[PDB]
């Protein structure tokens, strides 16, 4: 009826305009967000590739981008608007093709047909470049960087990333270094020029104080066992009514356990991740200290990443109670480092382990997390270009110039088909010269000039090159060092090509209650 | 209270029931469109939904048109199978086509009785192109390829199509009839590979084993008990409480810990290796069955105990005192692996025979489902198939000569229910029209001349909304068991003259 | 389908060049211009073009659209 | 000027028409419902009608879809006769079925392809269904009793009908395979009963002059004349209306006379015993046609001078151009006679042997010039049965017939053709609905009995508004002949086809 069409143009409408009010893309452009909410709350947000997650929108198709929003940053982590910027560029051919006569199965083949071509001719513009090459990890790393954080402690990051990765590579064109392999952990203190590539395992823990393991000789820890004391695991009949009754219980139940974390000590252990559970409280204030007398890093309630990552590299399990003693279920351990760079924060390394030949550990250091996270989205995205190359070797345009390439070069595949969909094909083959002009947007005044140009910069190249949209000046749209692995792109337009078919299929009126 | 009268009650008959019928029916017989499920109601997301049932529960049911044929089509689905679709949306059509006949107004016995003889001879018209495939078990094996690759169509999947397209032949083929699960036991489970599944020997489990328990059990028996605790253990002496004060609570917290160690008693006497419980301990006393000897592998599945019972000869028996009222189960191995960043736990000692496991692997449970009713409907159509292999070759070209042949019946044979025997003729090709525009073909020629064609004897060549183009149902599989033709139109055209027959709704 | 029997066309473009035989004027099923016989003069098609082709751009005239107020009464 | 588009126009086709086909459908059949007519802007004056056509021209409709049946209307009305109130509801019938087609998807091409070729599928059925009766003069006679009072049937009078239709079979009885109805010289004359209405072997004048010209002559001299007397024609005996002088417009009228007089003498020196003209007779001329044994007619009936031209051999004076000159009317017989009330001049002896005077006598005009009304549509019929002498069974027999026929049809057919072609025969289906609906009985039992009967086929038993039950079409009288509905089965579906062109309207109104 009218159901199906008007919320699925609602589906094209208001998706589009979120998808519309996205490209600022690329740098200084636009003015900054500081935004009071729906709720009134107020917020400042700056460069849209993290703000696109950080959007919080409506609507199904609306909110259907920012969940594809991390459909281009999930696998990738190079250029997360590339997909969203797109998301309204197959809504352009949407309402047309609803309204041309060509029916949404016509249009939903359409968008693979688009897509089909597409990525197809992306490959002739993909310039594949070495897999394992430094510089194709470092360069990748560094245009990223140059994007991402951190242009300075990029030159410290790009090695850190190729040396993360070169370390966990399985040098292929297909996937390898993964990003559960890679263990990225931050550490209050030190620098991003103390941010340290660490080979060997690094558990991001909180360690009791100091006076603790720096040093060689730890059983490692990941440890749930309780310590089973008198007022822990053991009966006492000793009743608390009176005061000194109820001090009797509290002395016996503390006198005992610094035998049980002796006993830990016993094991070899210097360190112990305890888990986040309680067999009853578990390890007590009293027993954590006594771990603590013994030199055993230990932390109650550890975090699930230096659980999964013990047992990834140094293939840890859980150990009994002390008495019970172990099944050294612990895996390998050698130095348990604990990083005091002027005291600041608490960083368990393990140097030396048992290793799934992968799982570096690089810890990101700074004056503060917001100058960790300066190194760690820009060293993660540094990776994940590299990974990315590492993925797909090669290099592109970035920053969705090459659509405007794929953009003529699709309108021929616009007459190759010489279908019903070659049409719509053809209507979305123009739709890829959006974006350049588009990114512009935001700014200011006496606008057109950007326009037709970045469209037809590109068309003036014929099919072979245009400005670039992130570094400018009259050049080859793929080789400027603003560059992304075929993946990037060719996962962008996979991703907005289904969620926006499903428009297609979206239908009548249908809400779980 | 309130009374709804003949023209309401048949108006809100014809409301709610046709609104369901014309939401899945996008999807249904062939595929030249879906349905998506939009749910801003039980959250803020999306949901891609083939599924009518799925459209018919997540849609709450107020209508007393919608709440039948939301009830009749499910039960049509959970018999005969794709049948949420069937009586919903067959029936739509005709509560469509009761309308004219109320709104011109014959008397409703005709529109009752005329429909009712002609469900009939649509199915009689239709049982006419009703032929076994079943021929040889190879060709029924074929004709389980195409009457569960027919079933598979429309409901989203990957490889699970793939999967149970023979899955689905394997296991009504070796249990010789009646389709159903009982010798591929379906444990899903979310996997690396995106479309692949595999066939799980025994089956697997998940659990991280840390502590004195060790990470391996070797040269398994299964002792299999539904006794198991989960914090403490709780018995004749495993009764007992000793707080009437706020004296006792350091204190009762000690003896939880020996409620703990009381249990592991019991079933060392039996001293079994494998003692398999269906509940969750704490890691302390992990540690104690650690040392204990009979290995606690915790938190049991049922149908995997199922899985074992059949090829192995162990059995999950009542009045667990001993051992030996429990036949054991010979397992291989018991082993933790790591599998991702969870670590798993499997069962072996058989291959495939009598049962079997499937383990379904994937990013979401969204296409591991729906791949199990998919099989579902399959095996119901599938217990339809041995019974009758006939494979009557639809997308229409079945459906639409009973529209051709009725027609006939239509003509002659009723005095005043010929326009009803007509009326029913036409929901009879009515989804072939509806789904020709989805994958692009007129409706006409074919609806029109193609019934008439089909009927001639050209029920070989037939409908298939893919495309837009004719196809032979022989070659192209579009067909199933003509029992899933049958009872479908029977509760269908009921449910339209359930509701049809209805001239009040009485509202208390 | 305007979409489709222009697809036909098409296909058919990507196939034949200067067709004699294109869509349906005389609404047969075969399309052949040639043997649908609809039969224009070249020069017709070349003027109509001319022609067709023509008031679209004169709406450009000059930069006046500047009306007193009334640009039709 | 408004260009109307597909669905503006085509719902505004539909509303005009298929009501203009519905208030039309309430008049089909004797037992279509009386319609008091309710006139548009003037004529208060109210008849009620048992069929459409005056509705038609009664009600003026500002549909113009609706403006083209009225017109289609008096195409079968003056053409055929009868099938009037029924080429409206066909079309109806088919554009009812376009209601959907239109908005169903199906663009009016298709919508004509089928109900192209399946107009003739149900003339060919109705070609089945005709059979020649008639194919005998006994035959012919009760084929034309049985078409002739049967286009009577839904018209309003069909009581007198018993008097009158013997005599509308008995002047084309007496047409003996040649169709005139000129030589039936058609006189609608008040006086006597309407069971008085009467057919002369001859020709009639309802015009009298009097008794002051010789009232019966044998082997009398007719002369047909424009020829004036006090008009002053040509040739002057003596002056004519002129003033050449002083005291000329004086020597007019003695000389006038003698010109009047002389215009005695060419008109007489005929060697007429009458002198019947369509003009003017002065009264000296005329009582000296009197004195010369002349039956002088003033102002005689231009129809009828027309017919006494053509059925007794006359030749109109060419007025007075022929003073002398013009080959006269010859009819062996005159009489001065009273039909009706009124004594009517009786012209036998005439040339033509066809020739004949129906007099239809009002006991009333409202009745009489509907027996008039009623009379020539039948003749209409009645020409057409003389030439094609056979018949097709009607009350809906072979309209299910061809139903059952095209539908079967639109079963083998069934391209973008049946779209049309199922539309198509439901209308031959439908129309067994509306006269049994109009006999106010249920269709859906007769019709689709009525089916199941032509489902059978049948050309007997066929839905009888008489009985408003099905009944036997045996040729009970019932049976329509072949002659109307070919042509409503050719004029119907074309108002359809024709709108289903013209969607696009461009209205300057």
């Amino acid at each position: 009826r009218d159901k199906p069409a008007q919320i699925r143009f609602s589906n094209i409408s208001a998706a589009k305009a979120v998808a519309d009010a996205i490209r600022t893309s690329l740098g200084p452009k636009g003015m900054d967000k500081m935004i009071q909410d729906g709720k009134g709350d107020v917020t400042i947000t700056n460069d849209g590739a993290t703000i696109l997650k950080q959007m919080q929108v409506l609507h199904p198709a609306a909110r259907m981008l920012v969940e594809l929003s991390k459909a281009q940053d999930i696998e990738a982590g190079d250029g997360t608007t590339s997909v969203v910027i797109i998301a309204g560029s197959l809504l352009d051919s949407c309402t047309k093709l609803l309204q041309k006569g060509i029916h949404p199965t016509i249009i939903s083949e359409s968008f693979q047909k688009a897509l089909e071509k597409g990525i197809e001719i992306l490959t002739d513009m993909s310039r594949p470049v070495e897999l394992s090459d430094r510089e194709t990890l470092l360069n990748s790393a560094t245009t990223s960087l140059n994007s991402k954080v951190v242009s300075q402690y990029s030159s410290l990051l790009s090695p850190m990333s190729v040396n993360a990765v070169m370390k966990v590579i399985d040098p292929a064109t297909a996937t390898s270094v993964d990003l559960r392999d890679i263990k990225i952990v931050k550490k209050l203190g030190g620098t991003i020029d103390d941010c340290e590539l660490v080979e060997g395992l690094v558990l991001t823990q909180k360690v009791s104080n100091s006076g603790i393991t720096r040093v060689e000789k730890a059983k490692i820890g990941l440890i749930q066992f309780c310590l089973s004391a008198p007022k822990t695991d053991m009966d006492n009949q000793i009743v608390v009514s009176d005061y000194a009754q109820m001090d009797r219980v509290l002395r016996e139940e503390r006198a005992y356990i610094l035998n049980l974390v002796k006993q830990i000590k016993k094991t070899g252990c210097n360190v112990l991740l305890i888990q986040k559970s309680i067999l009853r409280d578990a390890l007590s204030d009293l027993a954590l200290h006594f771990l603590n007398k013994m030199k055993i890093m230990v932390i109650k309630d550890i975090e699930r990443e230096d659980i999964e990552f013990i047992c990834k590299t140094i293939g840890t399990k859980p150990v009994a109670h002390i008495d019970q003693f172990t099944a050294d279920m612990l895996g390998s351990a050698e130095l348990a480092e604990e990083v005091n760079l002027n005291g600041s924060g608490k960083l368990l390394k393990i140097t030396g382990c048992a290793s799934p030949g992968k799982t570096v550990t690089i810890v990101v250091r700074g004056s503060n997390k917001l100058v960790i996270e300066e190194a760690e989205r820009s060293i993660h995205d540094a990776l994940c270009v590299i990974r990315c190359l590492v993925k797909k070797r090669a290099l592109i345009a970035g920053g969705g110039a090459p659509e405007i390439e794929l953009a003529l070069r699709l309108t021929e595949y616009s007459r190759t088909l010489s279908g019903m969909e070659s049409y719509c094909v053809r209507a979305f083959a123009d739709a890829m010269e959006v974006i350049p002009s588009t990114l512009a947007e935001n700014a200011g005044l006496n606008p057109i000039s950007t326009v037709t140009e970045l469209r037809n910069r590109h068309a003036q190249g014929e099919k072979t090159a245009g400005i670039n949209v992130r570094k400018g000046g009259i050049s080859n749209i793929l080789e400027e060092l603003v560059v992304q692995p075929l993946l990037v792109s060719v996962s962008a337009l996979t991703l907005a090509t289904e969620t926006v078919r499903s428009i297609l299929k979206i239908d009548d009126v249908v809400n779980t209650r | 209270a309130d009374e709804e009268r003949a023209e309401t009650a048949r108006l809100t008959s014809f409301i709610g029931a046709i609104a369901i019928g014309d939401l899945v029916k996008s999807t249904l017989g062939p595929k030249g469109m879906d349905k998506i499920l939009l749910s801003s109601g039980r959250d803020a997301s999306l949901m891609v939904t083939n599924d009518g049932a799925t459209i018919l529960k997540n849609i709450g049911v107020d209508n007393p048109a919608a709440k039948v044929l939301v009830d009749m089509s499910r039960v049509q689905d959970d018999e005969v199978g794709d049948g949420t679709t069937s009586v919903t949306v067959l029936a739509a059509e005709l509560l469509r086509e009761a309308e004219s006949l109320i709104a011109k107004k014959i008397h409703p016995q005709t529109i009752i009785a005329g429909w009712r003889e002609a469900t009939k001879a649509a199915r009689e018209a239709l049982l006419s192109s009703a032929v076994d495939h079943g021929s040889d078990e190879v060709k029924f094996r074929q004709d389980l390829m195409n009457i569960a690759g027919t079933t598979l169509s429309s409901k989203l999947l990957t490889h699970h199509k793939d999967h149970f397209t023979k899955l689905a032949v394997e296991a009504v083929l070796r249990l010789k009839g009646s389709g159903n699960l009982e010798a591929i036991h379906i444990i899903k489970k979310l996997g690396g590979s995106l479309a692949d599944s595999y066939l799980d020997e025994g089956f697997l489990l998940d659990k991280k084993i840390g502590v004195n328990q060790p990470k391996r059990i070797e040269n398994a028996k299964i002792l299999i008990a539904n006794t198991g605790m989960d914090t403490d253990k709780i018995k004749i002496f495993g009764s007992r409480v000793r707080v009437d004060s706020t004296a006792k609570v350091a204190e009762i917290e000690h003896a939880e810990k020996e409620k703990m160690k009381e249990k592991v008693e019991r079933i060392l006497k039996h001293g079994i290796n494998c003692f398999i419980n269906r509940q969750l301990i704490y890691n302390y006393p992990e540690q104690l069955f650690g040392a204990a000897g009979v290995m606690a592998i915790e938190h049991a599945d049922f149908a995997g105990v199922e899985r074992l019972a059949l090829v192995t000869g162990g059995e999950i028996a009542s009045t667990f005192d001993h051992p030996e009222l429990v036949k054991l189960g010979s397992c291989k191995l018991i082993e933790e692996v790591m599998i991702g960043e969870d670590k798993l736990i499997h069962f072996s000692g058989v291959a495939l025979g009598e049962a079997c496991t499937i383990v379904l692997r994937g990013a979401t449970q969204q296409i591991l489902d729906e791949a199990e009713r998919s099989l579902h409907d399959a095996l119901c159509v599938l217990a339809q198939t041995v019974k009758d292999s006939r494979t009557v070759y639809g997308g229409g070209c079945s459906e639409m000569l009973m529209a051709h042949a009725v027609t006939q019946l239509a003509n002659r044979t009723p005095g005043k229910e010929a326009v009803a025997m007509e009326s029913y003729a036409k929901a009879l090709r009515m989804l072939p029209t509806i789904i020709a525009d989805n994958a692009g073909y007129d409706s006409a020629d074919l609806v029109a001349q193609l019934r008439a064609a089909h009927s001639e004897g050209n029920t070989t060549a037939g409908l298939d909304m893919r495309e837009g183009t004719i196809g032979d149902m022989a070659i192209l599989g579009i067909t199933e068991s003509f029992q899933v033709k049958r009872q479908v139109l029977l509760s269908a055209a009921e449910a339209a003259e359930v509701i049809l027959r209805v001239d009040n709704i009485i509202k208390a | 389908n305007p979409i489709q029997t222009m697809t036909e066309v098409r296909a058919r473009q990507v196939k034949e060049m200067n067709p004699a035989l294109g869509i349906d004027c005389l609404h047969k099923g075969t399309n052949d211009m040639k043997q649908q016989h609809v039969i224009e003069t070249l020069i017709g098609k070349k003027q109509q073009i001319s022609l067709a082709t023509q008031m679209v751009r004169m709406i450009l005239k000059i930069d006046d659209i500047r009306k007193p107020g009334e640009s039709e009464e």
